[PDB]
């Protein structure tokens, strides 16, 4: 019901001590000491990092500095490294089984760039192709707006029909990502020698193919 | 290894009824040892919590689904229930079966609680296929990734399902039209592309698409060629047998195949005797062909070339050996001993002046006495102010075994020199 | 321009009727101004003569063909008449219509006769498309050439039937099966072949086939690279900007795109200023590629490469700006005047010896006093004997300039020395 | 009906002189000094070189003297050249407008070596795959005896039907030469990327192509 209260961001230099808090509701942080700090690393479910207030298990180092003062919980990641930047947040108990869990403090080293992976091209199988049938495709993965657009060529020229290009969202690091389809039959395809796909996304424009040509 | 999986799907419209279940194969609990949890993300948020239940007696659940949900066990079964009664407008979540260790770590897949009746239809495919350009230590990855599916579960297979050894199936997607796509790479050795089969092969159940694709790197090799001299005494010996020679080297080991063409004059000679063999030098090979000369036809000032054609050659590299026009010029042949600071030295150096010459058809030498001489250097030489040629010549010697009196012969073998040879000679 | 061009064919049987004929246009005669002519040749046999006639008024025929052959004309209509009655199983040949100027050489197309029905059905095309490997001087031949027909002639027209320079439709051939193939080729410039587009365009009308098709050469290019120093003034000079450079020479013109890569350390730099340039050279370019460099990474022991990649390169050149492993050495700088023999010569040469060194980073020099001198070669060092590095220096003079007392002065600019420069010195 | 009766062959060096001869009919050598020698290079009809006993026009040279002595006339070609291997023979009237003419006499230099021209391979015309059809050939120019074989292969291995391959004789140099053809349809063109052809001539067997390859 409760959320547990977390300063929204915090930064460090490199060489600096970092310092988090986590506010309770008292059947979980006041009540008993175990409170439970957590590093989350997206692509993933959360590690244990600190529980118990500065009770830690093994792998993790000496760095770790977690407790609780009042029913503003702590932790602090002294010495900082490049290796730091995740999802950090508090939990506790609550009594019999249940316990509440916070609302997360995004850590970050000083200072901020950008990056980019992958749009590709593939025909179709020899699961299809037997009973009458071609279907090719256009991926346009990972990215951070929602809005890409996709445009196909076949002999280099615009095409118009049978083309079901839709709408970008989220992933398991929380990029949006896209899909497209063109269908035809053996037959058409085995007349096309080419078949070229141009995706956009926020001026970030494309025509893409990492082919070094199509023969043989 | 655990699995945990949902099921009870589809899409329904609020004031009546459904029963979310997820069951268990790897690890033992439910509810006896630990805890289960229940999560909710709608489309465009994160995750809630939604209940929570104990070893057996002790369910609570979300004020917003408080005195509303039921989050119940079949421990014997090992099985999970969720079993509910008006998920209005805005519970339409992506609910999933949460195993706890200390706090919501095991992932199941889920099943989605969705909202007025749905269909099913159609994935493909896309392979990640490599760059090239290189990225640090014994590392390379490729790929496989799936497109533009509805329901969800596939099975996305590496070389038929076999080499999950350096593999991220990297994760899914729930797109803004309601659509999915996903990757699938392969993380192994560098060298071990090219020099073997890799395939993404999919497979989906839901509609009937299945799929499979391969791989390959790159790295250097382009050859390289060259046109030798008949030596003078073979030319000036009516006895001896001269012969002109094509060295094509840099050949390589995946493009061996270096043919030939061969011009005395303009009218192809075709053959004489014309020999090539390739051997296994250092990781490629060295190719010498072979011409035989009748010595006049050299001195009747005759053009000659060789018109190497390898595959690795896009384009044929041709030469032509090619004498020079003229000036006289024989050797102005004068060897010079030290500046007299080297009696200071363990170790003096010796001189030997081949200026005032053309061709740049030289072949200088050094002695010591009727044996030769280890160490030496020798310019290859720079065409001069008044229109001719010059170098010079080293001998790198003892001043310990100078004052001994040593008869060092500076032997040339440069041309329009009496002997096809002249030694000037040098002592103190 | 003439024709003569014959009718009436077709295969029959021995004891009835046949009347073959010969129409021409652009020449004057039948009869009237010279005389005519009609052969015959068996199938595996050669030419025989079967009658003649005159201006009008005198036709004799062969002793097989006598009694037997009537030849006669049709002056006013300009046609030929060979009416005969009994030809009988060997008579059977191929029957040309002959115009005589003093012996029989003006050939007709003419018409076969033949014994007992016959058919006719279709053809087809052959390119002759030309071999790279040169035939002497500016000649270059191509062609086309037609196979499997039944009735002959045909229509082989080339690059749609326009370009008759350098043209030799090649005579044709009635096979033992009795079928037919014939040639037909283009002898125009070498240079022209690439440079233009040529195509076979055939027809047949007695059947319904008709086609078109091209011709390309060959010839030299496939690049080299190169990676250079930074200047070492540049490097131990805090304020002064030092520089790794790779040069991609011999590029072509029909294949520009040089792409780089560039590896400070093993870890891509990518970036830094890599500046290239693409300008006209010879006939192919220069590409000059740019990297930046802050002295120090140099000096902290740094590995760097140039990893050229260009498309006439089926792979990447790969080059490493390695320095090498070590012996201390400073060069054994002593330069050295001449053997006293040379006073006996206008011209006198002077030596500089740069023995003892470890790196192969070698910029000696000379001079006259303060302004440079242009004679002089230097030997680009031999890995000497106890494992150092050794090299000589020329400065080609004249003895009445070195006696009028000139202060020649061997500049070196060569490493574990002092200045990054050390000069010896020398004169009489 | 007569044949002039010629020296069935003539040899000669290069530096020597080689005379040839021809043995009339009355109304023919014998009868009048119209007597023609002529040289006849195989590609195409005779040229002139002397009629009317020694009587030669223009462009022809110095070298040719030819006459008659008897009824045997005469035709020498002193200091010979590699141009004048050629097909000789006389000739001659018989009144009024007709005349008998040569049974040849073929000249040589002293001593002779082998040659061989061109098997190339061609697909179909667009003239004929509008209408569907794909008719290709396999060509066998040239060669000296009447028998030579072919066969094809299509993605490198045997074949058994639809092709014609059919027997060899003479040109207009007096060489024999060949034919062939398989017939498919677009589609079967169409799936098909190679069509190599293999001939055979007595020994001298054949697997061909001047291309470097198929592609785009
Ligand atoms: C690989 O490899 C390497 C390394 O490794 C190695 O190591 C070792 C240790 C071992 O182990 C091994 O095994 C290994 O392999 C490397 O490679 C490399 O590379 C490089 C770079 O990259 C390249 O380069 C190139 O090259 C060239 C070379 O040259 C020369 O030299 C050297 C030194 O000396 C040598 O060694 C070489 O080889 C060469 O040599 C030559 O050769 C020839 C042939 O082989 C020879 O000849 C001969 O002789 C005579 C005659 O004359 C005799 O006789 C013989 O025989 C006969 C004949 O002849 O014929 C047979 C007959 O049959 C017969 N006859 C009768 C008559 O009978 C007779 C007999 O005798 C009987 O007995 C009688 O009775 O005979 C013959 O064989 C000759 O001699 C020699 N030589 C001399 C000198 O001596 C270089 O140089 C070059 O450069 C160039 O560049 C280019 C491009 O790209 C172009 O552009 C041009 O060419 C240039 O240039 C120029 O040019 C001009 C004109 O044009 C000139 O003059 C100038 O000067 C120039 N300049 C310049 C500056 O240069 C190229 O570059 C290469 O490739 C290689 N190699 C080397 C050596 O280097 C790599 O890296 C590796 N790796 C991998 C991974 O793979
Ligand atoms: C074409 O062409 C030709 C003829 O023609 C001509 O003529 C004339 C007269 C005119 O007309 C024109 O136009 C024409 O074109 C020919 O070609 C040729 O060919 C050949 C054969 O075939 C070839 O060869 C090759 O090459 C190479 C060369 O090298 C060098 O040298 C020379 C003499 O010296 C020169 O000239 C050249 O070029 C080169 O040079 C160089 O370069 C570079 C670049 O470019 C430079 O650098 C620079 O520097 C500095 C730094 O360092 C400066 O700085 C600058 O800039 C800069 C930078 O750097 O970076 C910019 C920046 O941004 C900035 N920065 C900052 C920091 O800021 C800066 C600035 O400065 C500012 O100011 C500051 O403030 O900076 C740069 O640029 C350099 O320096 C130079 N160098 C020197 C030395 O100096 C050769 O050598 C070679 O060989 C090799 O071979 C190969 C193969 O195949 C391989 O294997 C290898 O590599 C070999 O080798 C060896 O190696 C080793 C190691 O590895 C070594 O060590 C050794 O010794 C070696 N050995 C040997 C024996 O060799 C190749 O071969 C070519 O290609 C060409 N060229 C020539 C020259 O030769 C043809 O034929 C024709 N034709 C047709 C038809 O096309």
């Amino acid at each position: 019901p409760s959320a547990l209260t977390q300063p929204p961001s915090a930064s460090g230099s490199l060489g600096q001590s970092v310092t988090i808090s986590c506010t309770g509701t008292s059947s979980d942080v006041g009540g008993y000491n175990y409170v439970s700090w957590y590093q989350q690393h997206a692509g993933k479910a959360p590690k244990v990092i600190i529980y118990e207030v500065n009770k830690r298990p093994s792998g993790v180092p000496d760095r770790f500095s977690g407790s609780k003062s009042g029913n503003t919980a702590s932790l602090t990641v002294s010495g900082l490294q490049a290796e730091d930047e995740a999802d950090y947040y508090c939990s506790s108990y609550e009594g019999s089984d249940n316990f509440v869990f916070g609302t997360g403090t995004k850590v970050t080293v000083l200072g901020q760039p950008k990056a980019n992976p992958t749009v590709t091209l593939f025909p179709p199988s020899s699961e299809e192709l037997q009973a009458n049938k071609a279907t090719e495709v256009c991926l346009i993965s990972d990215f951070y707006p929602g809005a890409v657009t996709v445009a196909w060529k076949a002999d280099g020229s615009p095409v118009k029909a049978g083309v079901e290009t839709t709408k970008p969202s989220k992933q398991s690091n929380n990029k949006y990502a896209a899909s497209s389809y063109l269908s035809l039959t053996p037959e058409q395809w085995k007349s096309h020698r080419s078949y070229s796909c141009q995706v956009t996304h926020e001026g970030s424009t494309v025509e893409k193919t990492v082919a070094p040509t199509e023969c043989s | 290894p655990l699995v945990l999986q949902e099921s009870g799907p589809g899409l329904v419209k609020p004031s009546e009824a459904l029963s979310l279940t997820c069951t268990v194969s790897g690890d033992s609990i439910n509810t006896i040892l630990y805890y289960w949890s229940w999560i909710r993300q709608p489309p465009g948020k994160g995750l809630e919590w939604i209940g929570y239940i104990y070893y057996s007696g002790s369910t609570y659940g979300n004020p917003s689904l408080k005195s509303r949900v039921t989050i119940s066990v079949n421990t014997s079964k090992n099985q999970f229930y969720s079993k509910l009664s008006s998920v209005t407008a805005a519970d339409t979540a992506v609910y999933y079966c949460a195993r706890v260790p200390l706090v919501v770590n095991p992932w199941g897949q889920g099943t989605l609680v969705t909202v007025s009746s749905a269909s099913t239809k159609g994935p493909s495919v896309f392979p990640l296929a490599p760059s090239s350009k290189s990225t640090s230590g014994g590392t390379a990855a490729l790929g496989c990734l799936v497109k533009d599916y509805f329901p969800q579960p596939v099975t996305v297979s590496w070389n038929s399902g076999a080499l999950t050894s350096g593999v991220h199936t990297f994760p899914a997607v729930l797109q803004s039209s309601g659509l999915y796509s996903l990757s699938s790479v392969v993380t192994v050795p560098s060298s071990s592309l090219g020099t073997q089969t890799y395939i993404c092969n999919v497979n989906h159940k839901p509609s009937n698409t299945k799929v499979d694709k391969r791989v390959a790197p790159e790295l250097l090799g382009g050859p390289s060629v060259f046109l030798f001299p008949p030596k003078p005494k073979d030319t000036l010996m009516i006895s001896r047998t001269p012969e002109v020679t094509c060295v094509v080297v840099d050949v390589s080991h995946e493009d061996p195949q270096v043919k030939f063409n061969w011009y005395v004059d303009g009218v192809q000679v075709h053959n004489a005797k014309t020999k090539p063999r390739e051997q296994q030098y250092n990781s490629t090979y060295r190719v010498v062909s072979v011409l035989t000369v009748l010595h006049q036809n050299w001195l009747d000032g005759k053009e000659y070339k060789c018109k190497v054609s390898n595959k690795a050659l896009p384009a044929p590299i041709e030469k032509t050996i090619s004498k020079a026009k003229g000036q006289p010029r024989e050797p102005q042949v004068y060897t010079l001993p030290p500046s007299r600071e080297e009696m200071t030295k363990n170790q003096v150096s010796l001189t030997c002046l081949v200026k005032g010459f053309y061709p740049s058809d030289i072949a200088v030498e050094w002695e010591s006495n009727g044996q030769p001489e280890n160490n030496y250097k020798t310019t290859p030489p720079v065409l001069d102010s008044d229109g001719s040629f010059f170098l010079y010549s080293k001998l790198t010697v003892d001043k310990s075994r100078w004052q001994q009196g040593n008869v060092f012969s500076c032997s040339v073998m440069h041309e329009a020199l009496h002997n096809h040879y002249t030694q000037k000679s040098l002592s103190l």
